[PDB]
């Protein structure tokens, strides 16, 4: 409630920028912040990876053990997320979404990291850890989360199923979180923009550009219109940041 | 398995077919509002408890009332008994369907008060999150709080590549795709999203497709509300001209 | 039909005035709840189909002594007679000595007490409470000794275990269970 | 505190009415309200039961699955009953006295639930969920779980076990709470009668009109005098309603 | 297996018989009042905190004491050292016997205030539940605070068809009920009933017959209980003495 | 034997008075505490073996200085001289200017700070406090600027961290942890 | 080099005068925070590497009303114009009607408003605020009818939906977002 | 904060003394109140203790059950440590702490408890349990947990194993907790003397006067001198105490 | 397996040599105060967030700042995949760190206020507590918080035999003792012990000699800390300068 005070006029500045079409930085309506992936950052960890966004920073590191296969799908790998914003529900709502862009694009083929039938299967787990939180943590996280699986190695000797080789992963998840100010979106928004309410719309695509989970957040109404005009923009946006991957 | 055979679904709906829907207003007696609630399998309830003052001084709100949504599944609500209490899952559809009642409560008439959402699965089926927000915005009215308009919900799934609207369990376990969505209704019309999360893989244009599909089930369902809320005013009123009487 | 679902359109904002169950949006008067759409005298209302209950001057409530400042007595205003929904304005109100018997008596124990359930009438925008008519005055107190139960005995209220008389401004219906 | 108010004076109502010895409602002091039982209200449990008492309403779900029994009782099945009263001292306490009526009266036979002995038995989980409190939901959720199980199928077949069947119930525990006020008792209070105090005592009876089990809650003494004659009422209650099984 | 053979329980006591009793008055320093008590193999500690002020201001009532009660096992004294932490067991032991208190403390006497009742035993057998009643109401009397009279509790039981007073292990295992009680005992009689609770399979003749069965064994033990403050009486009477002396 | 287990008969309600360690009911009087019984002049009460001390006129307290408005001095009083039991009547007491010393003082400031540990004596309900004589007082006090408790030196209270001096109605057993 | 880590030794309490950054220990100067050390007239202090600010006197605030007393203006004060990290002495300061623009208004109420983010300046201690300047003022009201926030017009903020106006102190950067 | 004022005076009288190189009882600084062990005070547990320090009373009871030995140590007994305080990072501070002396010390040889290679394996449960606390209930406790397992009879013949035997303690660890106010140290405090803050040293040692385990908790700078002293005269009263376990 | 072979350990250092360590300051944007830190393969994140208002009510000191101290493993840092939260060994390290700064920090200066450390590890080897003090403490100075003086933490183990200087996994693991310290520094020397613990089998001469040696050893990370400050320092300056520029 006392922090309130310098948001609020961070707020009403948001917003007079917003009336004469801009942003706080100069970007435009539909421009990332500079996007920084660096792999293999901790390296007792099977796979991991830190991304920045801005001046937003966030760690994800994969850990991989065998044992416990579904009951429903005793022949299917796991894969568990997990996200540590050092509230609850955001945090849960942000594991989630990442977890969901995974999931929904097949990223990692579950079937292969079997070892026996309902008994012993690879077990994934997802842990993100924010750093530094400087807006849009769920985009960093989702980029880093499948930076970071993609620089994941199955730790089969360590345990006795043999030679240890690189996860198999086929997709490339990525989202793209905008935040909906009346009429009006901004992609990528910085922590200094969130003053203005926590109102967003994500969208996360994959290789081939097809929607693999839309997340809209906040207490808004989301005009339909604009919701048309997002979800262009938005494959678009994952496009571009996915070939950031490449080089 | 296989889920449209000649262009019917594994129940026999169309693609663009709601289950069979019920809805009923005033069914419980300590609450300021309430309504239960029918979508297919699913059985639902829910229940309104007004204006009210929030204790813990703390979460109060001097301006706005605070809006709190608690979606919550009964251990004998899905088919293996599932441990009571809240789920990550149940967290979540909790702070997406209070968002949805955050943008049409006229939370602004009465502050540092609250207004409680509470609504309980006692069964269910594929979509129980859209039908906990249709009955909760039945029993919203019932309760009578200022609200800009209705809340309708409905979830368009994706079966055989194929887009169908209100999926059930089979086309939500087995489809490529569910999308839940909440309109607000005012003036008979679809508005705005209240409420939008999707799971699966879908193209730009199926995303389009697939909002349409929904507006159409949203007006279906919308009509079977004000319906609901009729018959409440026939009982209310009736129900005067009864101690004259 | 009058009847209306909130978010049905009821007109321009520029012929109609809002009133009661009605809002303005985009210069458009819409019903903000289910019920009777009245139309009377430029002004438009809508009767909701369950009205939440506002303590206006004028109205008999009930009210609970939450402290008491030798003239000046805060009275925890909890419900409104009429309507059993809480009501939207519930908060203290002041019930000032001046405005108690229209007879003359100094402090204030005389007549209202302490977590003593009292039923008095609203004059004052501030829930401005007055007792005058017979109908109002507290409706059920308790000892200072025994806290117990006090019991009606004509125009004092006695108890029964410890035998202490208490006096104040009885009600007419203290101890009837009803006001 | 500010709900008080209406609940005391409700209560110098409830007192007057009970000087002149009667009821709010003028019911008898040993007369329950409308009893109104439905089986099959859940479908997919195996059983299922929703009970109106007054216009109190509770409904109570039957899970059934094969698992692991107590270490202590290798051959016998496990039941487990639980309650949502959406505090939690009371929850826990209402489910305890209806889990305590089923068990001491043996009104399941936990030794023909038994799968493979010493390993896999059935457990019988019972979730009772309040859906309106008006009042003595304990007798409500007593009459709601029997009546449940009474219409509970075991799901053979879903797990391999073959061919379902009903669960064979023996027994119809009943229990009636009354409230205590002095040494006057009001059987099967009414929310608006609870206003006084909750002083109540419960006896629950089997299907040979025998005491199964006992609860006296509430900070007041119980006269001896009182007990004793509120215990045949009790008992004869039960009858009254153990025969809304029969049609 | 059978519980009686020839008149004589397992343990050789008759079918009216308390086990052996031990009860000793201010125990603890830190502790306004308290009782060491031995029903059987059951060994209890009891300890009062005065009327204190309570912290959480929401808990505070403006007229009255309240009164907060913990029965609490410690992991060693089960035969399968348990896991600390309340139990449901043991959160339903602590309300019905906070409510045997409520019941006659004289919380009127300060507003705003708490008496904390903290019971844990050491050691459990059967009917734990009643020693530290026993143990409790001595600890209130030892801290002074105001009461209508003295808690006495026991448990009957009933082992192949026969009653049998204060049960052991064994006959609450394997007997066909077993049922707590507490009384009020005022004037050197018992006057009513302060606890009651119940188990098993009984007929109406049998109840009855149980609460004299249960009255007689709880005068017995109330004499006990009176031996205990008589002695502290003593002791907080030669003490004085003793500083003049 | 005089002594009584709570529940005890003394006799009648007409007999004797109720008086401490005894209740009332059904016209007889009990015990509610253990203790001697002792009848004095018709008056029948129990002497408990563990007395709940009662803060009276005339006690010496032991408080704390929770808040300092001008001319008043709110005393969180917790212990009464001469028993270690908690007591039944604790909490904020008052102390006026006109109290503080029985001699000439300006403010309150002046003598009681924020926050001090005070010994002053009760001379009137409610917790009426009074500093008066030279036994009572300010008994440890903390450097408003450092924090430190302050020394006691000649009758000024120094802090030996940053050497800051304050003056007030210093206890002739301030620093003795004794009062 | 005037670097200076907290805990380096700068001198002996004789010959430097303990400045900001400094704190002193068996009469010896040691650095408390890591910067430069600076020894103007006998006055040694170090310039922290960061900074905490100490609203002073005559520096520019900022804050939000907390309650509006008929001439007392409760302000929340949170920040420190020139500096993000929140101040050490933050808290809630006080603006008298004498203190609004040196004209003479009597209400303090319509010259501020409850919940109103303020931009005031320092006169003298336990944060006295006054706002009689251009540059000082609100920054941002809340209608009172619709919660909504308001647009400037003129000297009047016109709320944008309601069509309701209010008159009071209005900055030179109302609405800017600025400060 | 109430209960404030009267412990402020008592840490001024104590400070008072101290200031006159005096402890308010007379004791020496060095000195231990009079300690007294009783071991089997709790029949129904393998091993057990009541140890009264001063006024300061603990009760352990010791609880053996054969379970899973952890993966890292399979050959390996397993120990667990639990206190009872009727806050919870005191708890478990002093469980570790009386934990960390018997594992250090090696009191109990855990390979002597594998009772199936790295299946099954004798756990043994030593829980603590506060019974009047007039200070130093760390010291008291870790007397009486090391005592009640000296006492302690593997329930071999319950668990069909083989024969009941005495568990075999190798060691007997004794720590010795001491206030520490300015530069002056005081051995065995007392609630009393507590009152000066929570500022404490405390060094386990063990059979050979070998330091086994030390600890400082309290926010204040322990001298490196008056470590030292405190060093040597910890192991002496250690070697005192142990004494005590002799006779 | 031998720990010690020809005077050189398992990874080629000698007794009294530290670890390979990096230290910087300022490298979190939303926070007060902060600082990057390798010890050995330990990779530790502290985060400082300076005098700020503290919340709950009940936990404001009315005369000085309180500080709070939360080291925690992210699920990632260890080789089996740590479960997320607290347990009883971060509570405790907790405490002593809290504590370790509780003597150094000003607090009187900041009445009400609350002086948040966050202490992360992201990979953890042996020494991690050792890794976080020094981070927390480098922390502490970006954020400009008044202290006494530099806090600087290592570790003395024992390995077959002999006093070692910051141990490694393996060392602590297998060794016969561990031993983490924390000293208070000013001028450049250390004046006291801010943290003290031990673990393991070590004579009265070995405890005095290892404080010989993380005395040695911390000197040298002081060092260490005072560059990454000075570092901060030249930064700030030439930031001041830029803008001028
Ligand atoms: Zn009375
Ligand atoms: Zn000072
Ligand atoms: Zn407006």
């Amino acid at each position: 409630m006392p922090e309130d005070i310098l948001v609020d006029i961070k707020r009403d500045y948001v917003l007079s920028k917003l009336r004469d079409n801009e942003r706080i930085d100069g970007r435009g309506f539909d421009e990332f912040r500079k996007v920084e992936i660096i792999p293999n950052v901790i390296e007792k960890a099977e796979g991991s990876a830190l991304v920045k966004l801005g001046d937003t920073q966030v760690v994800v590191g994969v850990k991989m053990q065998p044992g416990e296969p579904y009951p429903d799908t005793p022949d299917r790998g796991v894969i568990i997320v997990n996200a540590e914003l050092v509230p609850d529900e955001n945090s849960i709502e942000l594991a989630r979404v990442v977890d969901r862009g995974i999931r929904e694009s097949e990223a990692v083929d579950l079937s292969k990291l079997v070892i026996e039938e309902g008994e012993k299967v690879w077990i994934v787990f997802v842990d993100i850890h924010a750093l530094d939180d400087d807006g849009n943590l769920l985009d960093a996280s989702a980029l880093a989360a499948i930076a970071a699986l993609m620089n994941t190695k199955v730790p089969a000797e360590r345990f006795d199923l043999g030679e240890d080789y690189l996860l198999p992963v086929r997709d490339l998840p990525v989202s793209v979180t905008s935040l909906i100010v009346g009429n009006k979106y901004l992609v990528d928004p910085s922590r200094e923009e969130m003053s203005v309410g926590d109102t967003t719309l994500t969208i996360t695509t994959d290789k081939d550009d097809n929607v693999v989970a839309m997340q809209k957040s906040g207490g808004y109404l989301l005009d339909e219109k604009l919701f048309d005009e997002l979800l262009d923009v938005s494959i678009n946006c994952a496009r571009k940041l996915r070939e950031k991957f490449k080089e | 398995e296989k889920l449209i055979v000649d262009g019917l679904r594994l129940d026999g709906r169309k693609f663009d077919e709601l289950r069979p829907i019920k809805i009923e207003a005033s069914v419980l007696k300590r609450a300021d509002g309430s309504c239960y609630l029918e979508m297919g399998k699913n059985k639902v309830i829910a229940a309104v408890f007004g204006p009210r003052e929030v204790h813990p001084r703390h979460l109060q709100d001097p301006s706005k009332a605070i809006i709190r949504y608690r979606y919550n599944m009964a251990p004998f609500s899905v088919e293996e008994r599932k441990r009571p209490g809240p789920d990550r899952r149940s967290i979540e559809i909790s702070k997406v369907s209070k968002e949805a009642f955050e943008a049409v409560i006229m939370k602004e008439l009465f502050p540092r008060s609250a207004i409680d959402i509470f609504v309980e699965v006692l069964q269910a089926d594929a979509g129980s999150r859209t039908a906990c927000l249709n009955a909760a915005s039945v029993a919203l009215v019932d309760a009578g709080v200022p609200m800009k308009g209705m809340i309708t919900s409905v979830a368009v799934g994706k079966a055989d590549g194929q887009l169908v609207l209100d999926p059930m369990k089979e086309e939500d376990n087995f489809g490529e795709a569910d999308m839940p969505f909440a309109f607000l209704i005012r003036n008979g019309k679809i508005e705005s999203i209240a409420l939008l999360q999707m799971d699966g893989r879908m193209t730009r244009d199926e995303v389009k497709q697939a909002i349409e599909l929904a507006k159409k089930g949203a007006l279906q369902i919308y009509e079977m509300q004000r319906e609901a809320i009729l018959r409440r005013y026939i009982e209310v009123g009736e129900e005067m001209d009864e101690i004259t009487e | 039909m009058r009847f209306v679902m909130p978010g049905d359109r009821i007109g321009s904002a520029e012929e109609y005035v809002k009133g009661e169950g009605v809002y303005e949006e985009g210069g458009e008067l819409f019903a903000a709840v289910a019920g009777k759409l009245i139309i009377k005298d430029r002004v438009a209302k809508v009767e909701s189909i369950s009205p939440i209950p506002e303590i206006v001057k004028g109205d008999v409530v009930l009210g609970r002594v939450v402290d008491l400042r030798n003239s000046i007595a805060l009275i925890e205003v909890s419900s409104k007679k009429g309507e059993n929904r809480g009501p939207s304005n519930r908060g203290i109100g002041i019930l000032h000595v001046s405005n108690v018997d229209e007879g003359y008596v100094k402090e204030i124990s005389e007549a209202v007490g302490y977590l003593d359930i009292l039923k008095a009438r609203v004059i004052g925008d501030n829930l401005r409470l007055s007792t005058k008519e017979e109908e109002m005055g507290v409706l059920r107190a308790l000892c200072s000794n025994c806290k117990t139960e006090m019991v009606r005995e004509g125009d004092i209220l006695k108890c029964p275990e410890c035998g202490r008389v208490e006096k104040r401004k009885i009600s007419t219906d203290y101890g009837k269970g009803e006001w």
